[PDB]
C-alpha cells in the first residue's frame, strides 16, 4: 500500500496551503498528520481525519474523501514551514506518506542555475567516472533531479544532497552520477534535468 | 445446561469477544438491550438451545463485512466486534441499499438479533456508512420495525461517543425476517434454534 | 505527561546488528497502546519498522520482517528494536513512539515520539579523498571534485583565500561506500580564462591532506 | 401473555395497517385488546361490520396466534401485489394493508375466483375480509375490468352476497373511495368459500384462538 | 407556488463526476412527494435517472444504478445528484422534479419541473475551428465549421451581403468533444460560374476570424 | 419496459389530433402526458390517465386501454404545436414514452431537397473525412436519417441536428458522418437516407 504526496507546496504568509495524500480506497481510513521541522522529532498535527491534538493552533485542519486525504493550513505562518507526512493503516501494516515540503513564502522566487561537468581526463586513468551536477541560487528550496542516459531514466549511481541555504539565503544542492569509465563511453549522451517550482532546465554532456 | 460465567446473557448471544449472576460486561460497545428482561424470561424455559447461521458474512458482496470494528471490543490488542453479529460500513464510497430476507425453514423457533448504531457525528455518520440519512426496516408476518439513527455525542463508555441498540425477535417456522437499511445497520449472522 | 527515550550504540559495521531500547515514562508499558519503531534515512522519508503489544504480539514490515526483532520488559518499562545484517541502507535516524487505537475503524495515531537517535552503518574509516578538475567548456563555471573522504570536514579555498568573490563549496553528499564527497566551484568571467590561474586547495586534516590543483581549460 | 396495544385499533392490527407503529417479537400472545383511544384505524378509509362484537370477543381469550392460510403466490391468475394506496403507504412508497390482498386485474383480465379454504386445526380460525367501493365506473374498470361484479362468502353458518356501492364520497387520507371490512369464527372441520369477479379483498392471514 | 432550481458545472471531464444540486422553494422537502431527477440529450427524449424520499430511500435507473448517488439536505431544502465516470453519452440537459403518488396504484406524476441546466460532457478547453469548403458539383454550397471548442460560432456570406438562401444549421457535438457545423446557401447553377462565394467564420471564445471562398 | 411513440403526426387547425403510447400491459398503469416546447420545459397536461392539472385547457383529454394509451387534443390551435410524452412506473423504475412531435399544419407541404457532400480535399490532406448530408426547405420539420456504408447501416461516427426552421419558415435540418481516411477509402459507396412523411430520397459518394 502506497501514499502519494507532492513533494513541496508553496504559500504566502497569511495565505491557506493545501497538502494532499492519496491512496486506494483512503476515504475508507481513517488518515493521520505529522509536522516534522529540521532536526526534530514528527509533531502530531491532525488525527482522525479531523481531529486536533491539544495545543495544536485552530488553523489546522484536516479532510478526507475518495482516494485522497487533504492537510489544510490557512492564515499560515512561518513557523508552519516544515515538512508533512500522512499515515495510514493497511494489512497489518502501518504506511506513511512520500512527504510534502511547505515553504511559506519570506522572499522572491528564484530560477536555479543547473552546471553539469563530464568525468575528467585525470579521474578517468584513476579507472573512476563521476559526473557532477551542481544547483544552486534557487527559492524556495526544492528540487527535482533527473538522470537521463540516451533519453533514458537513470537510478543506479546516482547521489544527491538535500537542499541546503547559502549566504544569500537561497537554496543549493548538488547531484552525482558515479559509472566506470566502460559505461561512461557506453552511451552516447547524458543529462542532469532539474525541475524546480514545474519548471525543467537540463544539461548535457558527451563522451569523447 | 450451559452456566455462564462473568460474561452476560446479551453478552454472549452478541458474541463480546472477551467473552467466552453478576456480569462484568454487559456490552462490550456502549449501548442499549431491548426487552432484555423479557428474553432470558424466555430463555428460561427451553429445552434446546442451538446456535445456526442464518447469513453468511461472505454474503455481502457490496458492502464491507470486517472492516468495522471498535476498541470498545478488544481481541489480541487490537480492535475487534461481536462475533456473532455483522458491523456493515461502506465499500469504497458506496453504501447501497440493502434488501435481505431469510425464511425459518426449520421445525424449531429461532431467535434473531439484529442492532442499530447511533454514531457520535455527523462527521463520523458519512465516514462509517456514507449516506447521510438512513433507515432501517424490520418485517415478519407478525412484526413492523423502522429504525432512525439518533446522532448526538454521548459520555465516553468503554472509549466510546456513541451507542448501539439491539434488538430480537421469534421467527417462527415458514416465517421469514425481512431487512432493508441504507446505513447504521448492525445485521445478524447467527441465529438460535429454541425448543419449549 | 509520556515521555519517550530511544538509547543505543549510532555506529555499527555493515553485516552487524542495530540493537536499541526505548525507555517509557510518565505511562506505564502495560497499557492499552502499542509501542512502535520508525526510522528515517537522512532527507528522506518515514520507514515504519515493526509495533509491539505488552503481551508480546508484534506486526512488522514485510520487507523488513527478515531481519528485525522487537522485544518489551514490562517490569523495566521498555521496548527494544534488533535489526541484523545492516547495510548502509540501514543508516538512518530510529524513532520510538506510542500508538493508539481509533475508537472505531482498523489503525491509529503516533503520539508521543521520541527525540529519535542516529545510527550510522559504515565500515569505512579515516581515509584521504582525491581531487579532480572540473574545467568549464558572458561568464563560465570551473571548479574541484573532492571525491571519496572520511570523516567531515573538508575546506576548499581558492587561490590561497586571495580568490573569494563567485566562489560557492557545496555541502558534502554522503555516498553508499559511506565516504564523503563534495565540489566547490567559482563562476569567472569567459574572457579571463587564459589570462588568469585559477587554484583551488583542498584540506582534509585527518588524512593530513593538503591538495593544490589548478584548473586548465 | 397479554397484547396491548398503542397507537394502532384492533381492527388496523388485524388487517395489517402499515401506519402502524408497534415493536412485537413474541408471535405468542393470550389476549388482545387496544387503547381506549387509537391513533389510527383504517388507512384506506371504511367500515368495520360488527366492530365492537369482534372486540369484545377478542377480549376474553386464552390463545392468541397468528397464521397464514392463503399464500399471496397462490393467486396465479390475478395481481396481488400491484394494487395498492397512498392511504396506507409504506417507506414513502404505496402500500396495503399487509394480512389481507387487494387483488387486481392481470392484464385485461379479471378471471371470476373460486377458492376455499378449510379450517384444518384444533382451534377457531377469525378470518377477515373485505370489499372495496371504488370511486366511480372509470375506476371500476381500471382495478377489476369487469363492470358489474360481486363478492360471495359461505360457510355452514354464514351466508353472504356483497354488490360494490360505486359512489365518490369526501376524501379521507386523500382517497373519495371506501373499503368495507368482514369476519366470521371457522370452527374446526369447517370451511369457508369464496366467490367473486370483482372488488375482492382477500385474506391472507387468520388469526387461531382459544 | 412551488418552485425547483438546478445548478451546477455545466462542464465535466469524461471519467468524471456530475455534480448537481437542486433548491426547493415554496414547499418543504419533508412531504409525501418524492424528489426525481431526469436528463435529456440535445434532440433527444427524456430519461429517468432517480429520485429519493426525505427519510433517505431512493431508486434509481438499474442502467445507471452502478454510478448514480442520490442524497438530500433538509435543513439547507435540497436534494442533489451525482454521476461518475461520465461519458460523451452523459451530455444532457438535467431537470430536477417533484413527485406525487396516485390515490390508488404504483407511479405517480412529475409537477413542476426545474428550468433544467446544461451539463456537456467534454474533454476539450478552447480551440478555434478548422474551415473546410462544401463546394457544388439549381445547386448548394456551403462552410464546414469542425473542430471547435466552445460554443458558439456566428457564420456570414461575403460580410453580411449574402443573406438569401442561406441557412446556418445548429451546432452538433462529436464523440471527440468538438463542436461541429455548417453553413448553407441555395444558388442558381448559371450563376456559379459568374458569381463568387465567401463565408465568414467567426469564434469569439478563441477569437478566430476564418474566411473561407467556396469553389466550383 | 419500454414505452414506444409514433415520432410525428400532422393536424390541420381546428381539427383533432390523437397521439398514441404503447407498452406491455400499459392498461393497468396509470398514463400521465407531458407537453414540452423547444427549449422548456416539460407541461403537465394529463395525469392519472384522464385528469387536467389546473390551467389546463378542456380541450385536451387522454384515455387508456388495452396496450395503448391516447392522448386527444380537439380543436387545436398553433399554442399547441409541441413534443409530447407519455409516462408510466415499472418495477422501481419510472419510463417515459420515445415522444412525439405534433404539428399543427400552418402551410403547404414541402418535400425535402438532400445534398450529399463527400470529405473535401482539404479536409483528408488534414487526416480527416466527413460526409455532410444537409436537408432543406421542408415541412413539417420532421425527418429521420440513415446513413449507409455498402448498404450497410451506420451508427458509429453519425451526428444528426435537429430540425431548424429557415428564413422562408421551411425547416432544415443536417446530418454529419465523421471517418477516419482509411475508413473513407475502405468502402466503394456511401449513402444518405433522408425520410418525410413516408418517402424516402437518398444520395450517394464514391471515393474518387
Ligand atoms: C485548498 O482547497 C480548498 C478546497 O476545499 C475543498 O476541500 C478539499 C479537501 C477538496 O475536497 C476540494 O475538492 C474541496 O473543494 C480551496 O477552497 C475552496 O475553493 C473552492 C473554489 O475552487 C470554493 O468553491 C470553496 O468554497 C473553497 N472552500 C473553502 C473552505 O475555502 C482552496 O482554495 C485551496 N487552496 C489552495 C491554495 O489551492
Amino acid at each position: 500500500y502506497e501514499l502519494t504526496q507532492p513533494p513541496s507546496v508553496s504559500v504566502s504568509p497569511g495565505q491557506t496551503v493545501n497538502i494532499t495524500c492519496s491512496g486506494d480506497t483512503l476515504g475508507d481510513k481513517y488518515v493521520c498528520w505529522y509536522q516534522q521541522k529540521p532536526g526534530q522529532s514528527p509533531v502530531l498535527v491532525i488525527y482522525q481525519d479531523t481531529k486536533r491534538p491539544s495545543g495544536i493552533p485552530e488553523r489546522f485542519s484536516g479532510s478526507n474523501s475518495g482516494d485522497t486525504a487533504t492537510l489544510t493550513v490557512s492564515g499560515t505562518q512561518a513557523m508552519d514551514e516544515a515538512d508533512y507526512y500522512c499515515q495510514a493503516w493497511d494489512s497489518s501494516s502501518f504506511v506513511f506518506g512520500t512527504g510534502t515540503k511547505v515553504t511559506v513564502l519570506g522572499q522572491p522566487k528564484a530560477n536555479p542555475t543547473v552546471t553539469l561537468f563530464p568525468p575528467s581526463s585525470e579521474e578517468l586513468q584513476a579507472n573512476k567516472a563521476t559526473l557532477v551536477c551542481l544547483i544552486s541560487d534557487f527559492y524556495p528550496g526544492a528540487v527535482t533531479v533527473a538522470w537521463k542516459a540516451d533519453g533514458s531514466p537513470v537510478k543506479a549511481g546516482v547521489e544527491t544532497t538535500k537542499p541546503s541555504k547559502q549566504s544569500n539565503n537561497k537554496y543549493a544542492a548538488s547531484s552525482y552520477l558515479s559509472l566506470t569509465p566502460e559505461q561512461w563511453k557506453s552511451h552516447r549522451s547524458y543529462s542532469c534535468q532539474v525541475t524546480h517550482e514545474g519548471s525543467t532546465v537540463e544539461k548535457t554532456v558527451a563522451p569523447t | 445446561p450451559l452456566i455462564l460465567r462473568d460474561c452476560s446473557v446479551a453478552g454472549w448471544l452478541l458474541g463480546n469477544p472477551m467473552c467466552d449472576a453478576n456480569p462484568v460486561n454487559d456490552l462490550c460497545y456502549p449501548g442499549d438491550f431491548n426487552d432484555y428482561e423479557e428474553l432470558k424470561h424466555l430463555l428460561s424455559r427451553i429445552n434446546h438451545f442451538e446456535k445456526i447461521q442464518i447469513i453468511p458474512k461472505s454474503s455481502w458482496s457490496s458492502h464491507e463485512a470486517s472492516l468495522g470494528v471498535s476498541s470498545a471490543c478488544p481481541y489480541q490488542g487490537k480492535s475487534s466486534f461481536f462475533r456473532n453479529v455483522v458491523w456493515l460500513i461502506k465499500k469504497n464510497s458506496t453504501y447501497p441499499t440493502i434488501k435481505r430476507s431469510y425464511n425459518n425453514t426449520n421445525q424449531e423457533d429461532l431467535l434473531v438479533l439484529w442492532g442499530i448504531h447511533h454514531p457520535n457525528d455527523a462527521a463520523e455518520q458519512t465516514k462509517l456508512y456514507q449516506n447521510p440519512t438512513t433507515y432501517i426496516s424490520v418485517g415478519t408476518s407478525t412484526l413492523n420495525q423502522r429504525l432512525v439513527p439518533r446522532i448526538a455525542t454521548r459520555s465516553k463508555v468503554n472509549g466510546q461517543s456513541g451507542r448501539m441498540e439491539f434488538f430480537w425477535t421469534i421467527l417462527k417456522p415458514n416465517d421469514a425476517i425481512n431487512f432493508e437499511s441504507n446505513g447504521n445497520f448492525i445485521a445478524p449472522e447467527y441465529a438460535y434454534k429454541i425448543v419449549k | 505527561q509520556v515521555q519517550l527515550q530511544e538509547s543505543g550504540p549510532g555506529l555499527v559495521k555493515p553485516s552487524g546488528t542495530v540493537s536499541l531500547t526505548c525507555a517509557v515514562s510518565g505511562g506505564s508499558i502495560s497499557s492499552s497502546y502499542w509501542w512502535s519503531w520508525v526510522r528515517q534515512p537522512p532527507g528522506k522519508g518515514l520507514e515504519w519498522i515493526g509495533e509491539i503489544y505488552h503481551s508480546g504480539n508484534t506486526n512488522y514490515n514485510p520487507s523488513l520482517k527478515s531481519r528485525v526483532t522487537i522485544s518489551v520488559d514490562k517490569s523495566k518499562n521498555l521496548f527494544s528494536l534488533k535489526l541484523s545484517s545492516v547495510t548502509a541502507a540501514d543508516t538512518a535516524v530510529y524513532y520510538c513512539a506510542r500508538v493508539a487505537l481509533f475508537d472505531i475503524l482498523t489503525g491509529g495515531w503516533f503520539d508521543p515520539w521520541g527525540q529519535g537517535t542516529l545510527v550510522t552503518v559504515s565500515s569505512a574509516s579515516t581515509k584521504g579523498p582525491s581531487v579532480f578538475p572540473l574545467a568549464p567548456s558572458g561568464t563560465a563555471a570551473l571548479g574541484c571534485l573532492v571525491k571519496d573522504y572520511f570523516p567531515e570536514p573538508v575546506t576548499v579555498s581558492w587561490n590561497s583565500g586571495a580568490l573569494t568573490s563567485g566562489v560557492h563549496t557545496f555541502p558534502a553528499v554522503l555516498q553508499s561506500s559511506g565516504l564523503y564527497s563534495l565540489s566547490s566551484v567559482v563562476t569567472v568571467p569567459s574572457s579571463s580564462l587564459g589570462t588568469q590561474t585559477y587554484i583551488c586547495n583542498v584540506n582534509h586534516k585527518p588524512s593530513n591532506t593538503k591538495v593544490d590543483k589548478r584548473v586548465e581549460l
